[PDB]
């Protein structure tokens, strides 16, 4: 996910004279040359935000040449893709010797290689915008390269889901914590509004694990707007307000958590049970409420950053209809 | 990129274990061959991956030119190990003073524990403990002879019953050592004993065996 | 330059029009503004070997002639110096990963006449050095 | 005598020339370029 | 060593460059006036190794490292067949240091004995002597306007 | 002043108490004074050791240097 | 009283692996420095200058900074 | 003890070590700043700064065992599958997107915190000025003015002209210095 | 022709450097040598050919620029050839409290 | 069967005399980055140094100036020299030098680099001329 990051690093000043009379504008601006769209230390960086230390332009000691080093320690604003990570714009590059390449079109530039083997693949060409779920395998940025490295393949309503027990409760300063997580689904909400409605409904229809009745059936739309399809069994409950009111002392997150596939995966909604009554193949996963609202939290941004960015690529029918297996397989796994 | 000024503050010796060749290690060598025609044969000792000493090819490695290119390490995977030419006498160290059956050190850990670190391993080795019982598996120390003949075969003395002590069985004995007993010995978490025997030995950079050494 | 000229009889004004010639030549030369100057010093100033092609490229736009091996080469814009035959070869093997043995024996062509290092015949340049063969 | 279609390595600056029959003939004054009995490989 | 090209060319090349243009690099011939550092092995004293200004034989038939007999006393030197390594700093900090830190004229006291080094030596100390001395076997020790002035 | 520094120009003190007493300085006017306090400060700063220099090895060849003479005389 | 030989070195410099290389055998030397895994700090002169740098002593024992606001002020 | 590779060993229990990091290790760590979100985890759990570990392990404490070093040690079969459970949960949740996130906000925080905590002449004098202020004009001694006026006096042996201190000369060489400037 | 021991000594008595630089690195073996300082193993650095990685921790390169001489660098390939482990740990970035 | 080029085998006869416990964390074993320095700069009236440049302070200023007019050029100086060494020696003398020193007096363990910064434009100059 886009975030800011602090870097430490030492330029070479080929004339230190020259780079003074302006050390700040010169200093930043070989910072873009040098570090701007290359992974450097497990991130990317998109744009350098300001330097925060500096060294006094100290002269090469080692040589003759009279040159200058300076240490700068400035804070960069980085992508640092992860696992199950949702990219819905993802253009093939390679098809054959059965090794399926890709490039991420989105602001984060992960090249995506996808695995052949597996019989879902080999159904999208060159030149196809098609959305691609990253593996749990860690993005691998390579320092100095112009792109991430990450193994992905064709994303799936993924019925799979899991269960959290939480048995321990939140405490202020992680409430607190959540609440960057909690405006920046707010933002994703606000954003969410501007993309045209039939899209969104089309995308959210196509990736989702159960059938919706021809999508007109209700009109999900989020941020606020208290609708739900499926309804499979049980209540949602708003984690927003949840955390919101967290802050205010007014509840308890102690009990089981689980998100699954009824619900809708885009939306703030999440079951707060006492007594597992979700159907999944697994042991709840006993933690803290920190733990299972970092991960709901994590999962609504990344599938309403899927649908928006889904909603960003697609924006007419031309390229729905150009993209002759990417719409029927998905509708084929439900 | 841009790799900045910087200046060397410290240097750091230790003992290259197996690990760390295989870390540090470009290729793997895996072939007799030297040079295919005018080219050096991929996968031998002149592999161009660890660095180029002639101006007819490049690198590989660096991409660099004779010049420019300061070499770079390989790894030869032994297939049976091999001790460390330059601490036979740590390893002699190490192999009286621990239970070649359990790896528990057989000597009183609290009786050099008033000992500079430096030397409470050689005070361990310079003790007999020819014929000292285990306190844990009960089995007797024997004596360890090194051999006359040459500066790395080690024999293993049990009241005359005579058997060979190879960098293979060496390594068992010095992979149970745990490191509270190297760290109570007076040796550095670096310094532990199993780095003294190697499955994977480093073939230096051709920077520093031009085209005899690679005999 | 007196003496030289009173010891040098036509040709006396020859020399000191000629001169006059090459000094204002020289001085537009550095007031010169193509806009190769820019992309000579790029093609020079040691970047990625996968730019070096597209920016060697670009400098090829303002050719005025297909130069195989003959003599310099001028900028279209300008008519001014824009660079030898030699280092459009050079930069070739550089992105060819070429070895030095190989540079130097195709650049054999561009030799003129201890040094230890050929020269380029036309602009006379290092094009590499053979002091001992390995 | 080596020839440009002999060279493959010639040295630069060298003269080449005052060889017959691959050595300099008795007599002749050498300067520091000059290469005295020339030999080639291949 | 052109600067545009980042490259090292041939003098003789060069004939159409009519000038040279600035950040150029140029390696000129050593003249009289340049810095150059003297020594002598074994280098054994603090003054074993010091800074001469060059002054060019252009004698063709001159193959050796002049100096002055005064200067000897730097090097432990003697003119019996010693030879000394002589090298001229070509770049600019090498240069600014020989003629600002390891001149000879550093090197006149000695670090060790904290005196003088250099002085009067053989034909020197007598003709000092024979000048100075108030008689000579041909009477008072004096010379004429003539003589005085060759002096100098 | 740390005690060392002041024990440092002991020597020097001396000599300027025997050589600017006042016996010896009765044909001096005072800025005249001021000029020789002021010449001495600048060469005794000028006779300072520099900043890191290498003593040591300065100590070893000038020590190192009458070691070749005190072989000569072996023989005596 | 340590000694100018190896033994006085090794009393006043025993971190200083490169050092006492340096001055006599470079085997043992090396062989104890990876036993004992020393830290050899760069520092006087035979150290720097097995590792290829040079000292920081003479002119090179004060580093030298560019006076930036002077610069500024007067470029 | 130790037991070396592919060694048979018979489990009777399991401990899982709790180990301890001082928070400037984590410090050195986000300084550095090119570490994984995993082993940012593992040491700030390690530290008093997350909980995720001890969050994840207590639960299946079962502490029967004991033995010194802080712990968590499973005996009973049922507790072992747990155990193993949660230790497979937790370090996925070490490598996942939501506690990426937050370690790399919590080395960002504690980093930006640890940068911002961060932040008259004497007479005689007054005429060697003047002199020199004249001088100026003519030769390489631009003046200046300290307390004990050290600079000036080297400026005034560099030259010569250190009479001016006692004599009052000045304009005698001056004079000399105009005729050694034309020249 | 030969600069020896006692020529450098001479040398670094009289305090000079900047000519046992120029000597010892520009008219001799000096190079530059490329160190991860996150593991102070050799780095791999190429300008030309877009290479800045380290074969130990790989992701974690931040490569410095170190001056140095091939003869150092063939001594320390030599002592990591005798299974000697040398790491550089390069001085520290020293950072004015803004 | 006669070689002649022996190697003469070498000895080292003096040995040197030099005078819960877990495998390794991420901390005891690593770290060789060694940690920032922030710089501690003396303020000027609490520094001790000479305010006189030592020779090799200002043949260093020399140095590094001349070396940086070799590729740069732009001066303040009033007369022109026709070399970089001249122009440098000029401004440490006109006391134009745009250079500072510093001197760092300790690297303290928590990791400060307590320097003096000393302006060459107000300090004594020792060089001849
Ligand atoms: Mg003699
Ligand atoms: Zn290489
Ligand atoms: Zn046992
Ligand atoms: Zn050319
Ligand atoms: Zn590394």
């Amino acid at each position: 996910m886009i975030d800011q990051k602090i870097f430490e690093t030492t330029l070479n000043i080929d004339d230190p004279t020259n780079f003074c009379t302006n050390v700040e504008a010169h200093l930043l601006k070989e910072l873009e040359n040098i570090y701007v769209g290359k992974c450097f230390k497990n991130s990317f960086i998109l744009n350098i935000t300001g330097v925060i230390q500096r060294s006094p332009c100290f002269i090469m000691r080692t040589n003759n040449s009279g040159r200058g080093y300076m240490h700068v320690r400035f804070s960069a604003v980085v992508s640092y893709l992860n696992a199950f990570d949702l990219i819905a714009a993802v253009k093939i590059i390679k098809n054959d010797s059965n090794i399926i390449l890709g490039e991420s079109l989105l602001t984060e530039p992960v090249t995506i290689v996808i695995p052949s083997s597996e019989s879902q693949n080999n159904v999208a060409e060159v030149g196809q915008i098609v959305p691609v779920q990253l593996a749990n395998s860690s993005v691998y940025y390579i320092p100095g390269r112009q792109q991430a490295s990450a193994t992905g393949s064709i994303f799936i309503p993924k019925h799979t889901f899991s269960v959290y027990h939480v048995q321990e409760e939140l405490t202020q300063e992680q409430a607190l914590n959540l609440t960057k997580l909690v405006n920046i689904i707010e933002m994703l909400l606000e954003s969410r509004s501007k993309k045209d409605f039939k899209q969104i409904c089309f995308f959210e229809k196509l990736y989702y694990t159960y059938s919706i009745s021809s999508d007109e059936i209700l009109d999900l739309k989020i941020w606020k707007g208290p609708k739900g399809k499926e309804m499979s069994r049980l209540k949602p409950c708003n984690v927003l307000s949840f955390l919101y009111d967290a802050l205010k002392n007014k509840n308890s997150s102690l009990g089981f958590w689980a998100r699954p596939p009824n619900l809708l995966k885009s939306s703030p909604l999440a079951y707060q049970q006492d007594q597992n009554s979700f159907n999944a193949t697994e042991l709840p996963i006993i933690c803290s409420a920190e733990v299972m609202f970092v991960t709901l939290l994590k999962e609504i941004i990344n599938y309403l950053q899927f649908i928006n960015d889904l909603c960003d690529t697609f924006n007419n029918e031309q390229l729905i209809k150009r993209h002759e297996n990417i719409w029927m397989l998905i509708e084929q796994r439900k | 990129m841009e790799a900045g000024y910087a200046e060397i503050a410290a240097v750091q010796f230790n003992i290259a274990g197996d690990n760390d060749h295989k870390r540090q290690g470009v290729m793997e060598v895996t072939i007799s061959n030297l040079f295919e025609g005018t080219l050096p044969a991929e996968g031998g000792i002149y592999d161009a991956r660890m660095g180029t000493t002639d101006h007819h090819y490049k690198c590989i490695t660096c991409s660099h030119q004779r010049k420019q290119c300061m070499g770079h390490p390989g790894i030869l995977q032994m297939h049976a190990p091999v001790l460390q030419p330059l601490f036979i006498a740590e390893i002699r160290r190490w192999l009286r003073v621990i239970c070649l059956n359990c790896g528990a050190p057989i000597v009183d850990l609290k009786r050099y524990e008033h000992l500079i670190r430096p030397k409470r391993l050689i005070e361990a080795a310079s003790s007999q403990t020819e014929g000292k019982q285990c306190y844990v598996c009960k089995a007797v120390h024997p004596k360890i002879v090194k051999d006359s003949e040459d500066y790395f075969t080690f024999w293993a003395d049990q009241q005359g019953k005579i058997d060979k002590l190879y960098p293979q069985i060496i390594r068992e004995i010095f992979s149970r050592v745990t490191y509270d007993t190297v760290v109570k010995l007076g040796r550095s978490k670096n310094s532990h004993p199993e780095k003294l025997v190697l499955k994977a030995i480093q073939i230096p950079p051709i920077s520093i065996r031009p085209g005899d050494i690679n005999n | 330059p007196n003496s030289i000229l009173q010891e040098v009889k036509q040709e006396a004004e020859l020399i000191t029009t000629e001169y006059l010639n090459i000094k204002k030549q020289w001085e537009l030369q550095e007031k010169n503004a193509c806009a190769h100057l820019k992309l000579v010093k790029q093609l020079r100033s040691g970047l990625q070997y996968a730019e070096l092609l597209k920016v060697l490229e670009s400098i090829r736009v303002l050719y005025k002639e297909k130069n195989n091996t003959t003599n310099w080469n001028l900028c279209k814009a300008c008519g001014f110096k824009l660079l030898c035959p030699h280092v459009d070869m050079l930069i070739q093997l550089q992105a060819a990963e070429a070895s030095y043995d190989t540079m130097r024996t195709k650049l054999m062509k561009f030799s003129g006449i201890l040094i230890y290092s050929y020269f380029c015949k036309i602009c006379g340049e290092e094009l590499a050095h053979f002091i001992q063969e390995d | 005598k080596p020839d440009p279609l002999i060279t493959k390595n010639l040295k630069p600056g060298a003269n080449y020339e005052k060889l017959v029959d691959g050595f300099v003939p008795v007599g002749t004054v050498v300067k520091k370029g000059d290469i005295i009995i020339g030999k080639v490989a291949k | 060593y052109k600067q545009i090209t980042q490259s090292v060319h041939d003098i003789e090349g060069l004939k159409q460059d009519f000038r040279l243009e600035v950040g150029d690099i140029l390696y000129r011939d050593v003249v009289t006036g340049d810095v150059a550092f003297f020594n002598r092995q074994p280098s054994l004293e603090r003054s074993s190794i010091g800074v001469h200004r060059i002054v060019v034989l252009e004698n063709p038939k001159i193959s050796t490292f002049q100096m002055n007999v005064s200067a000897c006393a730097w090097y432990n030197a003697d003119f019996d067949g010693d030879q000394m390594n002589l090298w001229v700093p070509w770049s600019v900090m090498s240069r600014v240091e020989a003629e600002l830190l390891c001149s000879v004229r550093n090197w006149f006291i000695s670090t060790k004995s904290s005196g003088p080094v250099n002085g009067q030596v053989q034909d020197s100390t007598v003709g000092s002597f024979l000048l100075t001395r108030t008689n000579t076997p041909m009477g008072k020790n004096v010379m004429n306007k003539l003589h005085a002035m060759g002096l100098f | 002043i740390p005690v060392y520094l002041k024990r440092a120009a002991s020597l020097m003190r001396m000599l300027i108490r025997i050589e600017l007493a006042t016996v010896k300085t009765l044909n001096i006017t005072c800025e005249q004074m001021s000029a020789i306090l002021d010449l001495i400060r600048l060469q005794y700063t000028q006779s300072l050791i520099n900043y890191g220099e290498a003593v040591g090895i300065l100590a070893a060849q000038s020590v190192s240097e009458p070691l070749t003479q005190y072989m000569l005389d072996s023989h005596h | 009283v340590t000694s100018l030989e190896k033994a006085g070195l090794n009393a006043r410099e025993p971190s200083n692996v490169l050092l006492r290389m340096a001055l006599s055998s470079p085997v043992q030397v090396l062989t104890d420095a990876a036993v004992d895994s020393a830290v050899n700090p760069i520092y006087g002169i035979a150290a720097p200058t097995l590792m290829g740098s040079v000292p920081r002593i003479g002119t090179m024992y004060s580093d030298i900074i560019m006076d930036e606001k002077y610069i500024t002020e007067n470029y | 003890l130790a037991v070396p590779a592919e060694a048979p060993i018979e489990i009777y229990g399991l401990k899982l070590r709790l180990k301890t990091f001082s928070p400037q290790c984590f410090m050195r760590m986000a300084e550095i700043g090119s570490f994984s979100p995993e082993t940012l985890g593992y040491v700030a759990s390690g530290a008093n700064l997350t909980n995720f570990i001890r969050v994840f392990m207590k639960c299946v404490d079962q502490e029967t065992w004991k033995k010194n070093g802080e712990g968590v040690v499973v005996t009973t079969k049922e507790n072992i599958i747990q155990f193993t459970h949660q230790y497979i949960e937790l370090y996925k949740f070490l490598r996942s997107g939501g506690h990426s996130w937050l370690i790399n906000r919590l080395a960002e925080e504690m980093v930006h915190r640890k940068l911002d905590r961060e932040d008259e002449p004497e007479e005689n004098i007054k005429r060697v000025i003047f002199f020199l202020k004249e001088l100026s004009t003519m030769y390489s001694v631009s003046p200046v003015f300290t307390s004990g006026y050290m600079p000036l006096l080297y400026d005034l042996y560099r030259a010569g002209y250190l009479e001016v201190l006692w004599n009052p000369v000045e304009q005698k060489f001056l004079q000399h210095a105009e005729q050694r400037e034309k020249e | 022709l030969r600069l020896g021991e006692m020529e450098h000594w001479v040398l670094t008595a009289q305090g000079a450097m900047q000519t046992i630089i120029e000597k010892s690195h520009d008219d001799s073996d000096g190079c530059i040598s490329y160190i991860c300082r996150n593991c102070g193993e050799p780095a791999i650095y190429n300008a030309s050919h877009p290479i800045y990685k380290c074969m130990n921790c790989d992701v974690q390169a931040d490569i410095g620029m170190v001056d140095s001489r091939r003869s150092s660098i063939v001594f320390q390939h030599e002592m990591r050839a005798a299974n000697v482990n040398i790491t550089s740990v390069l001085s520290p970035r020293v950072f004015q409290p803004a | 069967l006669i070689m002649d080029d022996l190697v003469e085998e070498y000895v080292e006869t003096e040995e040197e005399n030099l005078v819960e416990i877990v495998e390794s964390p991420s901390i005891c074993e690593g770290f060789v980055q060694a940690s920032s320095q922030t710089l501690v700069i003396i303020p000027d009236n609490e520094r001790i140094t000479s305010n006189v440049l030592t020779t090799f302070e200002a043949t260093r200023l020399v140095a590094v100036r001349a070396q940086q007019l070799a590729i740069n050029g732009s001066t303040m100086l009033k007369k022109k020299y026709s070399s970089p060494i001249d122009i440098a020696k000029q401004e440490l003398f006109n006391r134009k030098i745009p250079l500072l020193v510093m001197r760092c007096i300790k690297v303290t363990p928590e990791g400060q680099k307590i320097v003096e910064i000393w302006n060459p434009r107000e300090m004594g100059i020792p060089l001849l001329d």
